[PDB]
């Protein structure tokens, strides 16, 4: 009893352990161009893009390849696709992202922040922008303008 | 019977943009996602739903007259990178971010 | 405005007995509890609710036409002792067991 | 602005950090008979019953005193109230419970179980009953009747 069941693209019906009809993941892996390992947006290395597509169907609907090859520590050996650029997170894992560049200019200094780099940023947006663009956390030294 | 069609309880695919919302500088990635939602009419379960559902049986005493409704019955996680309070870059796999299935409670 | 009164969205205090349900030999303690539930008409938020709620704003495009309903907005844990699969006695503090507050989604 | 706000028994209105009116826990602790520490149903020792009632209001609506004095390991020094009796859980913490005594008799042996004690129990209910009554897990040796 699956003859009649239709589960749409990406999926197929299959008889389970207790005889019942179930829909299971079955993505199209028939023309993947890159044949090697891939690094998912979850920071996990997949054996190939087919394994990533099955995980996407099964567990993480927005999981995508963020770059080709195994997931890396540091941005040294990472090539980001398109206009994306590399950052590292809290444990030094590389991620390919598109950094925001638009920050409204505040009309006072109450939003000012002092980065660990000794630089005074006009707002959180400005510090976050320099951070993404640098490639790694700078971090907040304290709120307010840096003290001279 | 989720993906919405022609009007019962069903999952509506729906994309939210963190830029639209004003969180594009706080959330590094992704830039938006298909959060989805449940729409429509209501004419596996948590423990709470399971125990209460027993007292919803026709003719049961005492009787739970539960306000039934089209809610998510299945959710999925999504990875995200964002700035924490120290403005450090953090990645997490966040549970329950995406509506995957809808049903009448 | 939870505890139900005279008929909107509100919390109904409600006791379930594990004996009524048939789980009194599996659940060692307690013997039952006020699980509670939400009843009535719908004329802090998770991340998912928050992002979707933005597109529910009057006149918004795209527009999320979300099936609004009286659901739990606050839940509480309860401790329980029960038998696991090896029939060993296990105690846990289980989250989300009790409905504490109800509201229109 | 709390003059007008009423939050029912167990609770009071109090002005918070950002000036707004809030309802906060305030249980009646004015005639507690037992003055000493108590062991909650959560397996936590409370300084007194008042501390337990505040936790009940604040975090665990069904939290109760399960016995007086600090929470104990082993059932050796525990006095259970009423008709309740003592069991220990997985890490040897004592709990006062009311053991179920009613088990339907099965009409076959397919539900049979072999306990770690070498005893054949007619069903899971029967093994659970002996367990609660013994005071500690016996555990399943294997499904079916014990092999002679
Ligand atoms: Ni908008
Ligand atoms: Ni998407
Ligand atoms: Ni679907
Ligand atoms: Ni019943
Ligand atoms: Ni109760
Ligand atoms: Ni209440």
């Amino acid at each position: 009893t699956c003859e009649n069941v239709d589960c749409g693209p990406g999926k197929k019906c299959r008889m389970n352990k207790k005889n019942k009809p179930r829909c299971v993941c079955a993505p199209d892996c028939s023309n993947i161009t890159w044949k090697g390992p891939v690094c998912g947006l979850d920071g996990k290395t997949y054996r190939n893009e087919c394994a990533l597509l099955k995980a996407r169907c099964k567990e993480q609907p927005e999981l995508e390849v963020q770059y080709q090859g195994k997931c890396k520590k540091t941005c040294r050996d990472v090539f980001c696709p398109g206009s994306s650029t590399c950052v590292v997170d809290q444990t030094n894992n590389a991620y390919c992202v598109t950094c925001n560049r638009i920050c409204p200019e505040p009309s006072s200094s109450e939003q000012s922040l002092c980065g660990n780099d000794g630089v005074t940023y006009s707002s959180a947006c400005h510090l976050r922008k320099a951070t993404c663009l640098l490639g790694r956390s700078i971090g907040l030294a304290y709120e307010g303008k840096c003290i001279k | 019977g989720l993906e919405c069609d022609g009007n019962i309880c069903c999952k509506k695919q729906f994309f939210v943009s963190f830029k639209d919302i004003g969180w594009n500088d706080w959330i590094i990635a992704p830039s938006g996602y298909h959060a989805n939602y449940c729409e429509g009419e209501c004419p596996s379960l948590s423990f709470h739903s399971t125990v209460i559902n027993h007292y919803r049986m026709r003719g049961h005493s005492p009787f739970a007259n539960l306000k039934s409704c089209c809610v998510p019955t299945k959710l999925r996680p999504m990875s995200m990178l964002y700035y924490d309070d120290g403005q450090n870059i953090i990645k997490k796999d966040i549970q329950n971010m995406i509506v995957e299935e809808c049903g009448c409670s």
